[PDB]
């Protein structure tokens, strides 16, 4: 498979000052293959498969 | 109109088993469960086997 080039985007991490080294929020926009289990309307009308 | 079917979570009575693979919360997380079809889902429930 090709390499995947992407971005890394360490921003709004601040420096907490007494305490332990931790991490909060780590989120990425690549995905696995998911073939189908479900679908459901929403309350909003999003018609929505997982 | 039936709102939902709501559900408090106020955490049980730990009931001790000597049986070693009992493991159950008490506070505010959940176990993380998957199988056959790659499903995420979250629990309470202690009693775990092999």
């Amino acid at each position: 498979a090709t390499a995947a080039t992407f971005s890394l985007s360490f921003l709004n991490s601040m420096q907490q000052n007494t305490g332990a080294n931790n991490i909060v929020a780590t989120n990425q926009n690549g995905y696995k293959p998911g073939d189908l289990v479900s679908y459901q309307i929403n309350n909003d009308g999003t018609v929505v498969g997982n | 109109k039936v709102a939902g079917i709501t559900q408090d979570f106020t955490d049980g009575t730990t009931t001790n088993t000597g049986r070693g693979l009992d493991v159950a919360i008490s506070q505010n997380g959940f176990f993380r469960l998957v199988d056959s079809n790659g499903s995420v889902f979250y629990s309470r429930n202690g009693q775990f086997k092999l």
